[PDB]
């Protein structure tokens, strides 16, 4: 199906003392391939798949020498955003940069974007023709009008729509026994007495992958959103998810509720019905 | 400046048996600034050898992070994420239930 | 593969 790689970087100013902290993760899909904290002693863009571990001693210098330079145009624009918006030097804030490419079953180019956010809100980010910009206020407006004259928008481009993709492809076809595996969510139903009158029937999606999933209840075949809830998706910490879904049903109705699961590795959706 | 407290589900890797071993992960998520506190508690007591996941962030900027540790669940041992940010006048304690 | 080093805002 459809693929993606995106980088994530976060900057925290230290007004105390020192310099921002920073940190970049890098993902294929749901994965988490590489990271940068400018915390950790060895200063370097880091594996964390073993698929990129591959990469010889030149793509680590050079990932390397391209984070620092990220980590470092972040800690000019902690400086020039404090006093566009007109802060003190006293407080600590923030800055959020993501940015990526989505390629479709094909693996070629489908989409790419580029955004940016101070404090937590929209501040600019690239339009889907990645030619032109999106500010969210006047100050943003400024940082507009600068990469409008020095091109950035081309250059960008250039990276999404070419770089970008063609070394996703090549990740995928390295980390291929994973990255291309799906797995389908292994399901079960739990039964909980909560009084004499009425019960609570869980149902439970576990180690899947990707993280994408629906998960509905249905009663007599109709959906049922009174009386559920549905916990956010979560990592289980091996590299898959989990998610379940609870449904209150009075106690002998059981058999009418059914739990219905949609996930990328599962050529139909299954349907789960309590009685084992 | 826009606060977001933090979501937090405290619960294990692998379904629970007792005497078997498994991991326990608090997963805080929704969060902004990204400064937190997370600590796993066995009976009121900090656990020392936890680790966490790299810092990153969701679609509305918000902050995620799983912390996590090895641990081998018993019948009557108490489990718990405790967890500090600004926007918590004290730290909240959420329990592990092993049905959820 | 990292894109170059953004410029600044």
């Amino acid at each position: 199906g459809s693929h993606s790689m995106r980088y994530f970087f976060t900057s925290v100013s230290r007004p105390g003392r020192g310099e921002p902290r920073f940190i970049a993760v890098g993902y294929v899909d749901d994965t988490q391939f590489v990271r940068f904290d400018s915390d950790a002693a060895s200063q370097r863009m880091e594996p964390r798949a073993p698929w990129i571990e591959q990469e010889g001693p030149e793509y680590w210098d050079g990932e390397t020498r391209k984070v620092k330079a990220h980590s470092q145009t972040h800690r000019v624009d902690l400086g020039t955003l404090r006093g566009y918006y007109n802060q003190s030097e006293a407080g600590s804030h923030t800055v959020q940069r993501m940015y990526g490419c989505d390629v479709g079953s094909d693996w070629r180019f489908l989409r790419g974007y580029h955004q940016y956010a101070y404090d937590g809100k929209d501040y600019i980010a690239l339009k889907e023709d990645l030619r032109s910009w999106t500010a969210a206020d006047m100050a943003a407006q400024t940082t507009k009008h600068k990469w409008e004259a020095a091109h950035v928008a081309e250059q960008l481009r250039a990276y999404l729509e070419g770089t970008c993709v063609e070394w996703l492809r090549r990740y995928l076809e390295n980390g291929k026994e994973t990255l291309q595996r799906t797995d389908a969510p292994k399901t079960h139903m739990t039964h909980h007495a909560v009084s004499d009158h009425e019960a609570t029937l869980r149902c439970w999606a576990l180690s899947f992958y990707p993280a994408e999933i629906t998960l509905t209840w249905q009663r007599d075949g109709e959906d049922q959103t009174q009386d559920t809830e549905l916990v956010e998706t979560r990592p289980a910490g091996d590299g898959t998810f989990q998610k379940w879904a609870a449904v209150v049903v009075p106690s002998g109705q059981e058999q009418r509720y059914t739990c219905h699961v949609q996930h990328e590795g599962l050529p139909k959706p299954l349907t789960l019905r309590w009685e084992p | 400046m826009i606060q977001r407290t933090p979501k937090i589900q405290v619960y294990s890797r692998h379904p629970a048996e007792n005497g078997k071993s498994n991991f326990l992960n608090c997963y805080v998520s929704g969060f902004h600034p990204s400064d937190i506190e997370v600590d796993l508690l066995k009976n009121g007591e900090r656990i020392e050898k936890v680790e966490h996941s790299d810092l990153s962030f969701s679609k509305d900027w918000s902050f995620y992070l799983l912390y996590y540790t090895e641990f081998t669940p018993t019948e009557k041992d108490e489990y718990a994420c405790r967890v500090n940010h600004v926007t918590l006048s004290q730290p909240k304690i959420v329990k592990w239930d092993r049905d959820m | 593969y990292l894109a170059p080093g953004p410029v600044t805002a």
